[PDB]
């Protein structure tokens, strides 16, 4: 539906084509699933860090006073 | 001075921070160059023992911060706690530990808190904390101690 | 040096923009770095053969005192000569 | 907003540029993300109390059989009131 | 079949593929598209057993890659020292297949001898400890075990080993 | 000695200024050491991938028509 420009170095692309051939996918499928599952990891870790800071601010408001 | 009290640092930065001296250049320097900023960057909550003077002559302090124990499980740590040389030997460090324990306890009613770790620099502070109830830890943690929240609660009954 | 054009669904694009802003990279930087790192580790995972306790034991035993080739294998070796 | 002027030797800068190039980032962005991730990591490592076998055991025993407040701390908590 | 040869795949991809049938379509569909793609991507080295004619119809193939093996977790290594060894090199024979025409004529064992031959000549050029082969079913397993290969058991079952020392021995 | 300037966001600096006070450093030395440690990380991992590709090329060239 959308578009993106990605520039590589002939070492990125040969390696990505090799790892696509390994996992039985296209280079498009491989790069898309790579970026996608990595985005899943990244959003999850950001969310966990946000929960850590939420609990932190809770306990810092408790130790100040009611 | 029958008129000294303990308070949260009121973010005035309006305390006589320099005539303080407690015996250790490390804690003196921490109070004078960090404590205000680390209280203002929410890494610690700092409580001051001073008197109701024009400028609230600093005579003691302690810091509290949230921690976890592992190997997340929540707790608090009393990192630093110092008191001027003139007030020493007169159970004022015990009073400030009791006040920090009371703060931790009134926190444990709003947030889950399993206990209070405490930082002890020399064997002086280790004996001192060990004398108030704290459990001496071992190994890499030999310079830390712990007091359960349940004991802090039994205190105030 | 090169170029790849990835046509991308809109939900996945919103998600990748979210994650690339979480790491303060661009969408391009995020996508390419993810591709490269996952490629490296997929290839590393293909090439290696992790042997468990007993498989490792028998491979070691085969290396120290290697067997003698059977008569079938030796006939096969003599054929292609 | 704010700005930090930094001094590095020629070789420090060469290593930073090489590593930032492997990341497909700019030198500035690489240094920024390195400092940011390492500062958040230092902050996390700070507030975590990694106990060993026996210290873990001792905290568990204090949570199981917590002591009774001692005479000294009792007199202190009274001195409060 | 007077004139069979076994050559490395000449990258031009000019052979005759779809007119091949080994009896199981996983290897067949591997030769169909996967073999040339993965040979030219250098994930494998594809050897073709074919006829020495201009038409060059395929009757068999095998695939040789490099590999490296490692143990689960080395226990109790404080005896004297520990110099780690994490990339232990080896050769892996990915898949092998003969046409249904030539089944039962020793041709799998001769393809194995040719693969071990290439492994040996590589062992003179680089460091190779041994040869792993994969066996997807009972029959490939028995085939490989009857040629000297040692079976691995437990989450490594479909994998057999033959040390390069015995390969050196096979060519005395 | 070479000079490199970097722009923060008043919150970031706080974090750095926080961490610099914990690991007993300056903001200058802390940012520099963070970037240099990460530089060593990135560079040694890239050398690992280059060495793996080199060994792969050796063994695969040896397995081709020897
Ligand atoms: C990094 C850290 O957080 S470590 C922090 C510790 N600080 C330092 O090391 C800096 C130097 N010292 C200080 O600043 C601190 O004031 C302390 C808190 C370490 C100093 O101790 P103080 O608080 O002055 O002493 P303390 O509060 O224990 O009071 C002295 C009491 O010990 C009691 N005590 C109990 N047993 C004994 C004994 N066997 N012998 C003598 N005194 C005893 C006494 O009764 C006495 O006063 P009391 O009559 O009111 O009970
Ligand atoms: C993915 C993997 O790596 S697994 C690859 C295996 N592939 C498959 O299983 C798919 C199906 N089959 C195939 O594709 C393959 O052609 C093989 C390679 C599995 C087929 O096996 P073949 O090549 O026919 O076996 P082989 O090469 O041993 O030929 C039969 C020989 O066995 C020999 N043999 C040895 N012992 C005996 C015995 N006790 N009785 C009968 N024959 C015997 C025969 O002598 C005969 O050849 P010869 O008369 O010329 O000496």
């Amino acid at each position: 539906k959308q578009r993106i420009d990605l520039r590589l170095t002939d070492d990125d692309k040969s390696m990505i084509e090799e790892a696509a051939a390994i996992s039985n996918q296209s280079v498009s499928q491989f790069m898309l699933n790579s970026a996608s599952q990595r985005a899943a990891e990244v959003i999850e870790q950001h969310r966990r860090v946000i929960l850590n800071e939420e609990s932190w601010t809770r306990v810092m408001d408790a130790l100040s006073n009611p | 001075m029958d008129d000294l009290t303990i308070e949260i640092l009121t973010d005035d930065a309006d305390y006589d921070l320099q005539r303080f001296d407690c015996g250790e250049e490390a804690l003196n320097l921490f109070l004078t160059t960090h404590l205000v900023r680390q209280h203002r960057n929410k890494i610690l909550r700092a409580y001051i023992l001073c008197r109701n003077t024009p400028e609230r002559q600093v005579l003691g302090y302690y810091t509290l911060c949230g921690s976890c124990f592992e190997r997340n499980i929540p707790s608090v740590t009393l990192g630093r706690l110092a008191i001027d040389r003139s007030l020493q030997g007169q159970g004022w460090g015990a009073t400030l530990v009791a006040h920090a324990m009371n703060v931790v306890w009134s926190a444990s009613l709003a947030v889950g808190i399993h206990g209070l770790f405490v930082e002890a620099l020399n064997e002086k502070a280790h004996t001192f904390y060990k004398s108030l109830g704290f459990i001496p830890l071992v190994g890499e943690n030999e310079n830390a101690l712990f007091f359960p929240t349940k004991s802090i609660e039994l205190l105030f009954t």
